[PDB]
């Protein structure tokens, strides 16, 4: 008798509960932060100002990056819905092959099933390293990669010796051909340039983010 | 050490001996049970995300549900109205679980850590921690002790009292994704994603039978009400039959029209029906014995990944990424 | 390598019964049970919690 | 005769046209769950508008356009009227305001879920639909818009004519609040978000050109065109009939009135192409 109307009480509380926490729920923007080991991952994280969560806010809007922490990747499907991915991956790693495993990585990541729907923001860390070795060093990239041969830098592209932004040039088209390739205009790719000391990897990856929201916006209403 | 291979050898050909005819030719000329139509009945809306796992309460009356929001809400199906609503420290959860004496209520995710609530005081209680990979399923074998399986291709037997592990199952090679507890809670399975099913003992704790029959990884696992069968799912769209006396599969239930994979496998109270969700946003409901169809349970606009039997075998509710629960009659 | 060579052993030497005998049991136990189960049997409106 | 004849069939077609896409776009709406979003609230407030009009006015008036008398009373007659002026008034401020959401959908996308949500959208649908019935119903059931010209008071006398006569204040303040203001709306909010289509494939062609404007402009052409072809040369002969005295014929008036109506039939060939509202389409007949 009175029981059910106590219970259509606690239901109201309740509700009332959910519907407040929906707000803040669809107020913040999830990112997944997944590189490579030994990538720089952990500075990028750190100098920025079994799992582990990160909050900050730039101009009022709510951030929360998630670092997963086996070769095998069953949990991935978890990560569908989420705004961007961050993909970290060491530029200077082409012969300790560690390079191409960070490209069939990224290759298995794009074309994955459940993953139809999500970009995925690219950093080049350790600039000052693949400099170092592409201009101070007898080994060229030549060796490890044969076709670096036949590519010349894009007419286009901006820059400094001519050889490091070749080199940079080749690394990145290396993974925009795998970018380009398939997936249609659901999703895309943002390279970036990367190094330690730099400080506006908090402002990329919020225009990044806003880039990203604006051309779904776009898409889903027949205008892209 | 060849050996292997000869014992091997001898299990193939004493598997091989054993069968004598298929299960299709005895069972050929019972009458089928027709067509079979289910209509849905109540609809419970709340959570913000998508719906991993659920549990059907030992009364046939209350159910439990966890969602990738992080929070926990026990329903009333009789009235669709909600109960207790449990927020969380992490928001990735990939199981839940309803203790027997319907006071406690385990959940258990991403973070490798199983907690447990107690309903009847709604504050954490226990935190059992000492698995290295992410938990897949967890169930309550009694008030104080409980058995999971996580993603180390291991498995556990905790104490509540004392949150220390008593006895560790090993053997798997990849990831383990379920377990089902025996109608006598003295045995238990495990499906994993090397496409091969063991038969633990609980007390002993060692392996004791192994089979083979999938070549893909293996999502759902159950009994067989009698408690000498169980039914498996995989990714090649495929649900098998084994049996623990004779040590092999018996019937295979495939169609050609289908080529997604299988989230869950459940059983009916007199074991005549067997229900399986695909990727096809919808369920179907497959015939024990014959092996041939008897509906479908549309209405999710995406994939199912939850499904659960009552223990009065009233009821069959499925869980989808749609945000819904759904009760089928 | 001996571990692994054990259990091979130990799971080898267990009783079987031929394919007929379990067939039949799972036959006798589904017709048995057949009359207890509302998802086969549409039970009266009168019995039925949801509606 | 034979024109007679011939203009009652396909004004009968364009009656069931009319009231058969918008009942079929709001039984779609209502019947599945995965069409209840936000913005489409706007479009079925939208689809309820033009069925209304369609299903209450145009029978009517054909009526009296065929049988060159009307047979019922001046109550009906304003009746009539004061509906057919609700109606038309209300089925473009909601295409203002799906433009305004368009808008602020593009333009802000870290906004937008705050902006809108479920319980404002309710107060914007009722204010529009009050501001929308304020201005037709309370002066047209009071006497203000009527004219006192000698053709006018015997029309009024009447009990068998009912036809359209107004004064220049109540002309230019309905069409003004009709039509005039609601569309440097659409034109700003279309131009900034074409301008931004524009920068985004801009964007991308000098991010990976090497590898790899004509959908927007096709989108944006039509739904401005349809619409400003349909009811620009209606509110223009509005005006100008009023300001010169005999300068237009009522016959071409009427004509451009009817053409005016056929819009309604258009909208959901319009803002209902999306591949969800294609599978509700072929699920539900
Ligand atoms: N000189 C230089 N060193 C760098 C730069 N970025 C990273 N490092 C070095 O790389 C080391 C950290 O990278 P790793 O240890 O490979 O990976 P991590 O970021 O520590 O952690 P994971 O990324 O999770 O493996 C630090 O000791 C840094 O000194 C850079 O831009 N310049
Ligand atoms: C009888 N037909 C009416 C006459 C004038 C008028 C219409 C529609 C909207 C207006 O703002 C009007 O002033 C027409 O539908």
């Amino acid at each position: 008798r009175n029981e059910e109307k106590a219970q259509r009480e606690a239901n109201k509380k309740i509700e009332k509960q959910l519907q407040k926490d929906k707000q803040v729920y669809r107020a913040t923007h999830r990112l997944l932060l997944l590189g490579a080991g030994e990538s720089g991952k952990s500075t990028i994280v750190k100098q920025m100002r079994g799992i582990f969560e990160t909050k900050f806010q730039v101009d009022k809007v709510n951030f929360h990056m998630f670092d997963v922490g086996d070769e095998r990747r069953k949990w991935i499907q978890c990560f569908n819905d989420v705004t961007a991915i961050i993909f970290v991956v060491a530029s200077s790693s082409y012969n300790m092959n560690r390079l191409q495993e960070a490209l069939n990585l990224f290759k298995s990541i794009w074309n994955n099933r459940w993953l139809r729907t999500i970009s995925v923001i690219l950093f080049l860390n350790k600039q000052d390293l693949l400099a170092e070795k592409v201009l101070a060093g007898k080994s060229k990239i030549e060796d490890y990669f044969p076709e670096f041969a036949r590519y010349t830098t894009p007419e286009d592209a901006t820059p400094e010796d001519p050889r490091v932004t070749r080199a940079k040039y080749f690394i990145r088209d290396e993974f925009l051909r795998i970018s380009t390739a398939s997936g249609d205009g659901r999703h895309y790719c943002y390279p970036h340039f990367t190094c330690a000391v730099d400080t506006e990897n908090i402002r990329r990856v919020f225009n990044d983010c806003r880039d990203i929201i604006q051309r779904m916006h776009l898409r889903q209403y027949e205008l892209l | 050490r060849q050996e292997a291979e000869q014992l091997k050898n001898q299990i193939r050909d004493a598997r091989k001996a054993c069968a004598d005819a298929t299960l299709s030719q005895i069972t050929n000329n019972i009458d089928p049970v027709g067509r079979i139509q289910m209509r849905t009945r109540r609809t419970l809306r709340g959570h913000l995300a998508k719906i991993y796992a659920m549990h059907w309460g030992t009364d046939s009356r209350l159910l439990v549900s966890a969602s990738q929001d992080g929070k926990l809400i026990i329903w009333d199906s009789y009235t669709t109205n909600k109960v207790h609503a449990i927020p969380l420290r992490s928001s990735w959860v990939m199981t839940c679980a309803y203790a027997p004496s319907g006071n406690y209520v385990a959940c258990g995710g991403l973070d490798n850590i199983c907690s447990i609530y107690n309903l009847k005081t709604v504050r954490v209680s226990r935190e059992l921690a000492g698995h290295t990979g992410y938990l897949s399923c967890c169930r309550f074998l009694d008030d104080n002790q409980i058995v999971t399986s996580s993603g180390d291709t291991t498995c556990a037997l905790w104490d509540i009292e004392t949150g220390q592990q008593t006895t560790t199952f090993t053997g798997h090679t990849g990831d383990v994704m379920s377990l089902s507890l025996a109608p006598d809670t003295r045995l238990f399975v495990s499906g994993a994603c090397d496409a091969s099913a063991k038969l633990w003992d609980v007390r002993e704790g060692m392996c004791r039978q192994t089979f083979t029959g999938h070549e893909s990884d293996i999502n759902a696992i159950c009994f067989f009400p009698n408690g000498n069968a169980f039914a498996t799912g995989s990714d090649d769209a495929t649900c098998r039959l084994f049996d623990l006396r004779a040590d092999q599969e018996l019937m295979t239930y495939s169609h050609d029209n289908i080529i997604c994979g299988i989230t869950s496998v459940s059983f009916s109270k007199s074991g005549r029906l067997l229900l399986a969700g695909y990727d096809d946003f919808n369920c179907n409901v497959w015939d024990a014995l014959k092996a041939d169809r008897a509906g479908v349970l549309a209405g999710h606009d995406n994939r199912v990944s939850c499904l659960g039997v009552t223990d009065d075998g009233m009821a069959v509710a499925t869980g989808s990424w749609d945000s819904f629960l759904k009760i089928w009659n | 390598a001996r571990k692994l060579v054990e259990q091979l052993k130990m799971e080898a030497n267990i009783d079987r019964i031929k394919v007929s005998k379990a067939a039949a049991d799972l036959m006798a136990y589904c017709e048995a049970h057949a009359k207890e189960d509302p998802l086969l049997t549409p039970v009266p409106a009168s019995e039925n919690p949801f509606r | 005769e034979v024109w007679v004849v011939g203009m009652g069939i396909v004004m009968s077609l364009i009656v069931l046209a009319i009231v058969f896409g918008n009942v079929l776009v709001i039984t779609a709406i209502a019947k599945f769950e995965r069409l209840q979003t936000v913005t489409n609230y706007f479009i079925t407030s939208l689809a309820c508008a033009d069925l209304v009009m369609g299903l209450a006015v145009v029978p009517f008036g054909a009526a009296h356009i065929l049988t060159k008398t009307w047979t019922f009373g001046n109550f009906w007659c304003e009746f009539w009227t004061s509906i057919d002026v609700l109606c038309v008034t209300a089925s473009i401020e909601t295409l203002c305001v799906i433009a305004v959401d368009r808008y602020f959908a593009i333009t802000s996308p870290f906004k937008y879920q705050s902006l809108l949500t479920k319980n404002k959208a309710r107060v914007i649908i009722l204010m529009v639909w009050i501001v929308s019935g304020l201005t037709s119903f309370l002066p047209i059931q009071m006497h203000w818009y009527r004219a006192t010209h000698q053709e006018a008071i015997n029309c009024y006398a009447e009990e068998t004519c009912c036809d359209f006569f107004t004064n220049q204040a109540y002309a230019i303040a309905s069409s003004i609040v009709s039509f005039y203001v609601p569309l440097v709306i659409m034109v700003f909010v279309y131009s900034r978000v074409f301008q931004e289509a524009k920068r985004q494939l801009q964007k991308i062609d000098k991010s990976e050109g090497r590898f790899h404007e004509h959908k927007a402009l096709k989108t944006l052409g039509i739904i401005m065109g349809t619409f400003t072809l349909c009811w620009l040369p209606f509110f223009i002969v509005n005006i100008v009939h009023v300001i010169q005295d005999n300068l237009i014929r009522k016959e071409v008036y009427i004509l451009l009135n009817w053409i005016g109506y056929v819009n309604s039939g258009f909208n959901p060939l319009i803002y209902c192409r999306s591949p969800d509202f294609r599978i509700a389409f072929q699920e539900l007949l």
